[PDB]
RNA sequence: AGAGUAGAUAUUGUAAGCUAUGUUUGCCACCUUCGACUCAACAUUUCCUCUUGGUUGUAAAAGCUAAGAAGGGUUUGACUGUUCGUCAAUUAAAAUGUUACGUGAGUUGGGUUAAAUACGAUGUGAAUCAGUAUGGUUCCUAUCUGCUGAAGGAAAUAUUAUCAAAUUAAAUCUCAUUAUUAGUACGCAAGGACCAUAAUGAAUCAACCCAUGGUGUAUCUAUUGAUAAUAAUAUAAUAUAUUUAUUAAUAUAUUAUCUAUAUUAGUUUAUAUUUUAAUUAUUAUCAUAGUAGAUAAGCUAAGUUGAUAAUAAAUAAAUAUUGAAUACAUAUUAAAUAUGAAGUUGUUUUAAUAAGAUAAUUAAUCUGAUAAUUUUAUACUAAAAUUAAUAAUUAUAGGUUUUAUAUAUUAUUUAUAA
RNA sequence: AUAAUUGAGGUCCCGCAUGAAUGACGUAAUGAUACAACAACUGUCUCCCCUUUAAGCUAAGUGAAAUUGAAAUCGUAGUGA
RNA sequence: UGCUGACAUGAGUAACGAAAAAAAGGUAUAAACCUUUUCACCUAAAACAUAAGGUUUAACUAUAAAAGUACGGCCCCUAAUUAAAUUAAAUAUAAAUAUAUUUAAGAUGGGAUAAUCUAUAUUAAUAUUUAUCUUAAAAUAUAUAAUUAUAUUAUAUAUUAUAUAUUUAUAUAAUAUAAACUAAUAAAGAUCAGGAAAAUUAAUGUAUACCGUAAUGUAGACCGACUCAGGUAUGUAAGUAGAGAAUAUGAAGGUGAAUUAGAUAAUUAAAGGGAAGGAACUCGGCAAAGAUAGCUCAUAAGUUAGUCAAUAAAGAGUAAUAAGAACAAAGUUGUACAACUGUUUACU
RNA sequence: AGGUAAAUAAUCUAAAGGGAAACAGCCCAGAUUAAGAUAUAAAGUUCCUAAUAAAUAAUAAGUGAAAUAAAUAUUAAAAU
RNA sequence: UCAUCUGAUUAAUUGUGGUUAGUAGUGAAAGACAAAUCUGGUUUGCAGAUAGCUGGUUUUCUAUGAAAUAUAUGUAAGUA
RNA sequence: AGUAUGAAAAUGAUUAUUUUAUAAGCAAUCAUGAAUAUAUUAUAUUAUAUUAAUGAUGUACCUUUUGUAUAAUGGGUCAGC
């Protein structure tokens, strides 16, 4: 009762509504900007319903998987533009963690808004598509976007690739495949380049992000330590 | 309960800007972004770069405006009979100038 | 003087004598709130505990009286506004003061106190009272001093990281009962020890949460009323596909479960008619956390553990040795030589300080800070942990997995199958 | 009556200084009146503990007040309107 | 404790006024504005209609639309009351003026007609307060015309079928829920005994004046020096529940705010729980705790005879047995004073 | 009684300066403005603090050293 | 303000307007109210009321410089 | 509440000089080092000015009083009256 959680200077009842609300709009919107503390909360509520979505499509004991069912019921308010969330978060959402333990949001900070001083975040889920079946982008994975536009600015400045940058781009392929990892970074990259108003020599471009993927992909002092006389 | 005496001009001063606590900081912890090559807080995303992301969401996830058909057939001559001008009040004229009281973001100096 | 079986000075001490105190009641006029609660600090003129002198009135045991002694301790209730006092039950003892008769910018407001009112008395009366009774008004965010904690800056017998002694500032220091020595010493008997040790307690202090108890707006279950969802199923419409001969059948998606008319004015409900206008699973909100039963961590005392800090040194009152000055005597206010206290010095504990010590010394990773994740810590700070991702090793928080706990049904079961 | 009662009720009458419409006396009912007792209940207390929310604390924005001769505003004792 | 002005100090301290917010987008300008969705709060209101009031605050200057019928004023009429008014000489009076009488004013009240819509002008001629019972009537069932038990009992309209004037009129018959509520009717109980004032036929008329109308109104738009937890009149106030306008919920509507974000030490406030004890607290049980039906039964002493005491205490039935919403309901007694219900020092 | 009432003198009142630790009233002494060599007042002369050396006795109690505490007791010392 | 408590068909509560007040009304009577407070409102005037009382009264230099006693006083805070 | 002007002060921020982190009280005066600045006769071993090394002395002002550092009166500061 005392330290199992943030308080956020909100009565229990409107808390959890609260908490409720925000992982209702992280689901909706892959997404969303909010106040630090409340979106430090607001992912592990949302992570935790995602792992019980998972635990409900996994196994095989159906007790287990309508008392799952029921929890995540539980955990969200299904009306308006969340009536067909459950459906959204069983068919769409879950079965992109299923292999991925754990860590399924990521809370970015932000610079504290102006007004008043708060701290500021991004509470968002991590390996969004980029990319729907329609031809479009999707919002929501900002730090894959934040990522392929640091690789653009090295490419412009004709620089070597930070050591950061490789390793986050490590993180975010070792849940994907390296062509569709590839493709997502040639989609991306489209539209950034024009926003930014730089020339897409579109072979050149694929041939960069393919030599990009091979370094991730492929695996490759003062003190000195002694023993004991 | 109440002060004694008018508190001089060096125990006020003292008192304010003697400690290191009440002192304001240099902030240390910039760094660049390695987006665009500008200033950021060390931990933190920039501002600029976030920002231009959410503006290309927004470009691209947009839902689209309701244009009635009616409404947009209407002759202009037709349109000027149905619904004419009006003389806004003081209070939504001020309301109408947002570059008066809303602050848009500044850019960052570029890093060396 | 005089009591004290005898003897003024064991104990008592008329009236008169000489002082101290500033604790009472006064006097003076420089100077214009009693009690309770809370926390106490100081004194010693000592009530208890320790040491000791005297006590035909110290046999013993209880006492009485006097000297040293302020380390520790010194009460709970009934009555009353009361301090006090009376009593009850305890205690080793229930000491006496000082501190603006400590403490109302810390609490209270019963007493005292103004406005209302009544009573007794006084007065022709308005009204009055070293009277009685019921009722009844002040508030204050802290500038400075001071104190409690916490930081930053600093000058360091010159640096940093660590370990740190003397020292300084404080804390602490006990007491009871029982048992043994011993029914011994002593005493006719009745009664009944010192000296000393141990064990139980005591009051106080400190830490702790394994367990116990409490809590537990973590959680789970149960449960009354009202409302609102999702899912499934049925029906209907629209949109998109497939079949069929735009229609019907199928699949997917979305939306819908209304509406209108009758029953003599109005409202609601009911049924009938009208319409495609659905009843099961599972959720949520609200009603003190809706109420109730449990309850993890943490925090806590009702709980648990430990401590009351020795040995030692010099002393107080007091008790001696030898021994003159002074042929004796005399513990010395002589030279020498000894005993002697809950006191003193210390010891023990905490905080502060940093003499000293080990090491490294312009740095591909010197020492710190800013930043992030945090809690071992915390108002802010400070402190401490971690900031791994390369040749090795290092998990801070969340998430995940795990076993475990909680909840409450469960072998009438779960999983694999034949 | 209570372990224990300056309170309460009953009774006595040196009524300092009761008494008959400034009414006298005893009742039923009533009373947010005043005092006292019993029951029940309880954080009132023994003896406090845990929890909740709003403040307090920190950051951002806005921004009081009484007060103030001037202040470079320590302890003790003594002195002294 | 001079007056006026300016500027300090406390101090960037307290405070920012009962409060539930979240995201996305308008907008790579938003904690505060607008929209959408979610969540919450008010709901016999924080809703919807209005009265009064007021810097028009409004959905605004291209601005709040009336011949009259569940439209108000203006107008007619008057109450309380008011009037340099009214009557050789109304009466009185140092002046001012005052009195009586007339006339005039004066709403908080009364005022014809109306959807089958309605016609207001001119001229002429003679109602304090409360109640709707019982009986009786017929209707529906049980038993054998008459008894027993149960509702119903004055009015409010559509339908169908008849009989008369001639599909429009009049009357009759039959058909048809419950619970509240309205108006209009009738009969009538009580003492406290219940406003004032302004005709009808006939003929001729009637081209329908002025003012109010926004929004706000248990409030940021009025009265309180403030966008002030105060004060402020009336009517509707979805259903489910109930004796109910209590209480819970909340359909719809409205709202979520000139402060935010974090942290939640000490400490304060306002709440929740508490082992063993149970008034040991305290001036004092102050405060807190305490409700084993709220309906139907039953209910003593005393007593002024009044279920006054009584809503008696205890207790029963229905319900419930481990408990499991809110709200109503919080003991018994003795004494002093005052019969009682009332009134009083607006602010001790 | 730092009391009260008057008598006499002085000071303060209205008087600064030195001393009395600090000091309205006590001990000295009266600031016209300076100067700082010489006489000094009261009070002082180990240091703080301007200035000191002696003589003869007494005290041993820190008595006392600028605010004298009594009766009485004990121990000495002189003189008769 | 919150909790608690009391009345709640009546000597009830309350809207709209009216009457009665400054020697002065209303008052189930408290010296209670009469426009944020009355043993008698407010405003303007008499009016610069009066104050033996409190406080204040503004540059410099120079010379002299007290008193706090007696008597009287409805006088002992004054005045001769 | 005219119009110009305004190095009037209180008051705020900033810079420069100088002193200040082992020192205690009306914050001044006098003694006295040092540092800085200015100086068309500093010829210098110079002169002025500014500045809390260090030392000594120093109980705000007024009012009212027998008598006030008084913890008696009155004043937040400056400008005008
Ligand atoms: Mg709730
Ligand atoms: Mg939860
Ligand atoms: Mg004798
Ligand atoms: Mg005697
Ligand atoms: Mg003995
Ligand atoms: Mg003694
Ligand atoms: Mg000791
Ligand atoms: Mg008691
Ligand atoms: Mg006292
Ligand atoms: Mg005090
Ligand atoms: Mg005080
Ligand atoms: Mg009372
Ligand atoms: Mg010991
Ligand atoms: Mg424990
Ligand atoms: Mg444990
Ligand atoms: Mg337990
Ligand atoms: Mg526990
Ligand atoms: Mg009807
Ligand atoms: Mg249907
Ligand atoms: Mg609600
Ligand atoms: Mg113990
Ligand atoms: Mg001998
Ligand atoms: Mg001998
Ligand atoms: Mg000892
Ligand atoms: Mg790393
Ligand atoms: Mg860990
Ligand atoms: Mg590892
Ligand atoms: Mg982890
Ligand atoms: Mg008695
Ligand atoms: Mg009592
Ligand atoms: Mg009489
Ligand atoms: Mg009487
Ligand atoms: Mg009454
Ligand atoms: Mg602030
Ligand atoms: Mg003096
Ligand atoms: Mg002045
Ligand atoms: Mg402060
Ligand atoms: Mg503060
Ligand atoms: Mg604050
Ligand atoms: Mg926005
Ligand atoms: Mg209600
Ligand atoms: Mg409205
Ligand atoms: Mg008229
Ligand atoms: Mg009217
Ligand atoms: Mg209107
Ligand atoms: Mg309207
Ligand atoms: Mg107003
Ligand atoms: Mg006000
Ligand atoms: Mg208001
Ligand atoms: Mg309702
Ligand atoms: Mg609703
Ligand atoms: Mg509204
Ligand atoms: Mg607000
Ligand atoms: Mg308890
Ligand atoms: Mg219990
Ligand atoms: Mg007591
Ligand atoms: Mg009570
Ligand atoms: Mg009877
Ligand atoms: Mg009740
Ligand atoms: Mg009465
Ligand atoms: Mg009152
Ligand atoms: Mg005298
Ligand atoms: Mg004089
Ligand atoms: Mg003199
Ligand atoms: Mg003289
Ligand atoms: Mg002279
Ligand atoms: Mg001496
Ligand atoms: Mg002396
Ligand atoms: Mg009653
Ligand atoms: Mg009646
Ligand atoms: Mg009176
Ligand atoms: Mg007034
Ligand atoms: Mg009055
Ligand atoms: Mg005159
Ligand atoms: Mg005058
Ligand atoms: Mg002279
Ligand atoms: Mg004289
Ligand atoms: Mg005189
Ligand atoms: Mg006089
Ligand atoms: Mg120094
Ligand atoms: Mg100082
Ligand atoms: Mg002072
Ligand atoms: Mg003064
Ligand atoms: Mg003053
Ligand atoms: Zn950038």
């Amino acid at each position: 009762t005392v330290g199992i959680a943030r308080k956020l200077s909100r009565d229990k009842a409107h808390r959890d509504a609260l908490l409720k609300n925000l992982a209702c709009q992280l689901f909706q919107h892959e997404s969303i900007v909010s106040t630090h503390a409340k979106c430090k909360e607001a992912s592990r509520v949302a992570e935790r319903i995602i792992t019980w979505t998972k635990r409900a499509i996994t196994t095989s004991n159906s007790v287990a998987q309508a008392e799952l069912k029921s929890q995540i019921q539980s955990q969200l308010f299904l009306a308006g533009d969340n009536r067909k969330l459950m459906k959204r978060l069983f068919s769409e959402i879950a079965p992109r963690y299923l292999e991925r333990p754990g860590g399924y949001t990521r809370v970015l900070r932000l610079e504290p808004r102006a007004n008043d001083s708060a701290p500021q975040s991004v509470l968002e889920l991590v390996d969004s598509p980029v990319m729907s079946e329609s031809h479009t982008v999707n919002r929501g994975n900002l730090k894959m976007w934040l990522l392929v536009k640091s690789v653009i600015n090295d490419d412009a400045n004709q620089l070597p690739h930070n050591p950061l940058t490789l390793q986050n781009l490590h993180k975010v392929a070792k849940f994907k495949a390296e062509a569709q990892l590839h493709g997502e970074i040639m989609l991306i990259k489209q539209v950034l380049l024009k926003e930014m108003s730089l020339p897409y020599d579109e072979a050149l471009e694929n041939e960069r992000t393919q030599a990009l993927l091979k370094e991730v992909y492929s695996s490759s002092s003062s003190y000195v330590m002694v023993p004991r006389p | 309960a109440v002060p004694k005496k008018k508190v001089s001009h060096q125990k006020k001063r003292q008192k304010l800007y003697g400690p290191g606590k009440k002192q304001l900081k240099m902030i240390h912890h910039l760094n660049k972004c390695p987006s665009c090559g500008h200033y950021k807080r060390a931990n933190t995303l920039c501002m600029y770069c976030v920002g231009q992301i959410s503006h290309i969401w927004k470009t691209h996830t947009a839902k689209e405006e309701i244009k009635p058909r009616q409404e947009e057939e209407l002759s202009e001559l037709d349109q000027r009979v149905l619904y004419p001008g009006r003389r806004d009040t003081k209070y939504t004229k001020d309301l109408k100038d947002k570059d008066n009281y809303l602050e848009r973001r500044v850019r960052t100096l570029k890093k060396d």
